[PDB]
């Protein structure tokens, strides 16, 4: 029947026939892929079938060759190449005689010619697809539609397919683009679709991008674009020179003068809001790779080095122009705000906040007029904007600087504080949130922190879009309190502080806005929590009753977390449960780390109970079930020694912990549970030592689990020697033949961050093999005869640091663990050791930078690593 | 692209949360590793 009529009906709505269609043609292309494909390509390539049709199989044919997953996008490439080369030129050919033939202005075969190079190119099938394509644009005789579905096709090819593949070939296809680049086009549908083309195909540029003629004939014909009345081509061209902006820094001084600038501020000064934009985009770009270029240029004056790139203070010298511009499309708010939906005015407060960071201390000046001017306008727009600018440029200058204005301030802004337009008093919270977070020692001030406390304490009870500022306002004042009292009362901790006087205050009403029925609304369930962790930990001695009071309070929405277990009816409920769970498991670890040991004893009974419920209650959904287990980890950090009363009730539960082998998150902390058991247990672990050891092998034995865990695996094995001594012997063996094959594998220096991944993996090697020496030698005694199980293996342990010693990523952490082996080694067997590392003389120039490197405990080794020869050279 | 993260406060997400917990809680482990790993070794 028909395939015509299977693209109509595929079009159409009704569900049957769509998914009656769809399987039909995944039936067909899997039985018989070529001549499926031969006969979508020949319906589509006739100019005489239907639109909607032709658009149907060109959608079609995308859906078979590309999609979302990149491992169906993979397997559909392998399936496709297999195809019979016949075949593949007959398809190439119906679908290159299509374009031009459809009156629809997006070109459907775009799809098809992408997905089917996907894998002509890296198997290079199809060599004459750039010549074919340049003799379409410099066809004299061809059409717009021909034209602007090549284009298209080109843009989809630059888009999807690996960059690489395309490396040999992008000379032509970029003399093409440029050819049919010209202004004379008159369609203004080609040039888009050729701005959009270049603009996703600029990550292979750098074949043609050399040349300065080359370079100064795009830069035109992208500037004569960005003067087409088009607004589509405005923002086209705007866009492709954001991504230039983006790509090629070091060059566009010699174009910066003559044409950018003058563009960008006409972009916006533009009252459409897409140009503005656009123009907004560009300068933070600018922006942001100025704070790149500052970075590196800091780190090659620390280093002495002249930096690869140097920079040229555009924004320093654009920032006149740039604020009176930037400040007045500050004030286009909007009456009914909303904040899912990106806008200048927003874009315009993040730019500032950018060129504040860049320009450090070069905005003062240019902003404090407008914002003193405008600070008491009786019209909440003009105050809107001169409080919201208060607020961003609030960092860049140092503090000093800036106390003045801030500290005379003040009253006018808790004055703002109470005005009755909703919108100012949001700016007016975040203002003051933010000044209390950036300096706090103007936020301490009793001659305005009574009143403001008091404000903002009513204010929190208002709508929640207030409500959620002024609880982070809440929380920054928290930390403002811990940083001025550890410094004011006590050290070892705060006995009674200024804030504190009134916790008992602040904290129930906490509570209050936490029961609030629009606390889903502006996370404001997630933010009383947040911020009443921090509240909770600034407890000075003097408010413990205090802290003890909500701490009986908090168990009962925990005994209310017992109860609503027949309450999940929807996604998101089970999604609200399980961000609660979340928040709550972290609620008490932030607060029993300040509690006292024989408080916790009482409680200790009841929350087990209520921990071992849930683990098991929610099976699924395991990321809440990861935060679970590091907060009973911080039972056994404070209850110590007196634990053991729970393993008969707990060892159960850390086998189906790690028997899960799918996620490594939740063995991420299960490697460290079991690791912080063994500095709480001690040696009474042993028995228990059996069941894990065993375990922890099978999880080495499987591969199929990511890289990241493997060092983690290494990490346990070296401490839970220490805790049971030298019971080891009889796993002794297993793990060097184990460790020998990780220790040897080894890898190019391509990727930065596998070569990071096998520093932390090295880095795990040396202080496993510290554990099992420190474990086998004892506590006071000489060494034990227990460490002569491993005298053999040392030699080759002493290579596997001398390839390491060879490499030369390095960072602190690396050489520090390194010197822990030496001296472990050289307690261990002192003369021994001395011939076998005197066979190696790159070690002598590691610990040279070791007494060089910063990191106090990268010293420690280091000094404790060549002190130790020292007595062995000397001992004969 | 999409820079929102910048606006507001609405860079306080629950998965920035459960890594700033997480993150301050390997600090806190391996801060106490060491710790005992210095005490046991040697001054």
């Amino acid at each position: 029947m028909e395939l015509i009529t299977i693209l109509e009906k595929t079009v159409s709505p009704d569900r049957l026939e769509l998914e009656a269609a769809q399987k039909f043609l995944e039936r067909a292309a899997v039985e018989n892929l070529p001549t499926f494909l031969v006969e979508l390509s020949r319906v589509l390539a006739n100019p005489g079938n239907s639109q909607v049709a032709r658009v149907a199989a060109g959608l079609q044919i995308k859906n078979s060759l590309t999609s979302k997953d990149p491992d169906i996008k993979a397997q559909y490439q392998q399936r496709w190449l297999a195809i019979d080369a016949n075949a593949r030129r007959e398809v190439k050919n119906y679908v290159l005689q299509t374009l031009g033939t459809e009156t629809y202005r997006p070109s459907s075969a775009s799809q098809c010619v992408a997905g089917i190079a996907c894998a002509e190119i890296p198997v290079n099938q199809w060599p004459e697809l750039i010549p074919q394509l340049v003799a379409n644009v410099t066809n004299p005789n061809s059409t717009e539609h021909m034209k602007e579905s090549t284009l298209e096709a080109i843009g989809y090819i630059c888009q999807d397919i690996d960059p690489e593949q395309l490396q040999d070939k992008s000379n032509e296809i970029l003399t093409a683009i440029i050819q049919g680049m010209r202004k004379e086009e008159p369609s203004n549908n080609v040039k888009l679709a050729a701005t959009n083309a270049l603009l996703n195909s600029l990550e292979f540029t750098k074949a043609n991008f050399d040349k300065e003629s080359e370079r100064h004939f795009i830069m035109q014909v992208v500037c004569e674009a960005t003067q087409c009345p088009d607004t589509r081509v405005r923002v086209a061209a705007l866009q492709n020179l954001v991504k230039i902006m983006s790509l090629y820094y070091q060059y566009m001084e010699t174009y910066m003068g003559p044409a950018l600038f003058a563009i960008t501020i006409e972009a916006m000064k533009s009252d459409i809001d897409e140009v503005a934009l656009q123009g907004i985009e560009f300068w933070s770009n600018v922006c942001d790779e100025e704070m790149d270029l500052a970075i590196e240029a800091s780190e090659a004056a620390e280093q002495g080095r002249p930096p690869e790139h140097t920079s040229k203070f555009y924004a320093k010298g654009a920032l006149q122009y740039l604020v009176p511009i930037l400040t007045q499309t500050l004030t286009k708010q909007d009456e009914n705000d909303d904040d899912d939906d990106w806008n200048p005015c927003k874009a315009a407060g993040v730019c500032l906040m950018l060129l504040a960071t860049c320009c450090e201390d070069d905005i003062v000046p240019h902003v404090l007029p407008f914002i003193k001017e405008h600070i008491k306008n009786p019209d909440w727009r003009y105050r809107d904007a001169a409080v919201m600018a208060f607020g961003c440029i609030l960092e860049g200058p140092e503090p000093s600087q800036l106390k003045p204005l801030v500290i005379q301030a003040m009253p006018t802004l808790i004055e703002l504080m109470k005005d009755p337009s909703v919108v100012v008093r949001d700016t007016a919270a975040w203002t003051v949130g933010r000044i209390c977070e950036l300096l706090p020692e103007a936020a301490i001030n009793d001659v305005y922190l009574a009143p403001l406390l008091q404000c903002l304490i009513e204010g929190l009870s208002a709508e929640p879009r207030v409500a959620s500022n002024v609880c982070w306002a809440f929380s920054s004042l928290a930390e403002a309190a811990y940083e001025a009292a550890d410094v004011a009362d006590d050290q070892e901790e705060p006995a009674t502080y200024c804030l504190s006087s009134s916790f008992e205050l602040i904290v129930q009403k906490l509570l209050e806005t936490t029961d609030r029925p629009d606390g889903h609304q502006n996370n404001l369930r997630s933010s009383a929590y947040e911020s009443l962790m921090e509240i909770v930990k600034n407890s000075a001695k003097d408010c413990y009753p205090a802290v003890q009071k909500t701490t009986l309070v908090i168990m009962e929405r925990l005994q209310q977390v017992l109860q609503m277990e027949s309450h999940i009816q929807s996604t998101s409920d089970r999604i609200q449960f399980n961000d609660l769970q979340s928040l709550l498991c972290a609620t008490l670890q932030n607060v029993l780390r300040k509690v006292q040991h024989q408080d916790a004893l009482q409680i200790s009974d009841v929350v087990m109970a209520s921990l071992l419920r849930m683990f098991q209650s929610t099976a699924g959904s395991g990321g809440v079930q990861e935060d679970a287990l590091m907060a009973v980890s911080t039972l056994v950090e404070v209850l110590g020694g007196e634990f053991l009363k729970y393993m008969e009730a707990f060892k159960p539960f850390l086998g189906i912990g790690l028997k899960n082998y799918a996620e490594y998150q939740v063995c991420l902390a299960a490697v460290g549970l079991v690791g912080d058991l063994c500095r709480a247990l001690q040696s009474n672990i042993i028995p228990f030592c059996d069941e894990v050891m065993q375990l922890l092998l099978e999880n080495l034995g499987n591969e199929n689990v990511h890289r990241s865990v493997k060092p983690q695996i290494l990490s346990v094995f070296g401490d839970i020697a220490l805790a049971i001594g030298g019971e080891f012997k009889k796993y002794l063996e297993v793990v060097l033949n184990t460790l020998q094959q990780a220790s040897q594998a080894q890898v190019d220096k391509s990727d930065y961050d596998m070569v990071d991944y096998l520093n932390e993996l090295r880095e795990s090697c040396l202080e496993a093999y510290t554990g099992i020496v420190q474990g086998l030698k004892g506590d006071q005694e000489n060494v034990h005869p227990d460490v002569m199980l491993v005298q053999p293996r040392v030699e080759f342990i002493l290579s596997f640091i001398d390839h390491i010693a060879g490499d030369e990523d390095h960072t602190d952490g690396v050489v520090a663990c390194a010197a822990g082996l030496i001296g472990d080694l050289c307690t261990a067997f002192g003369k021994d050791v001395l011939k076998l590392v005197e066979a190696r003389p790159m070690i002598h120039e590691l610990l040279t930078e070791g007494r060089r490197s910063k990191t106090n405990k990268a010293k420690t080794l280091a000094t404790w690593a060549t002190k130790e020869l020292r007595k062995l050279k000397n001992q004969a | 692209a999409a820079r929102l993260h910048r606006f507001k406060n609405k860079g306080k997400d629950s998965t920035e949360m459960r890594r700033r917990r997480i993150e301050v809680n390997v600090e806190l482990r391996k801060a106490k590793k060491d710790d005992q790993m210095l005490k046991r070794r040697n001054v």
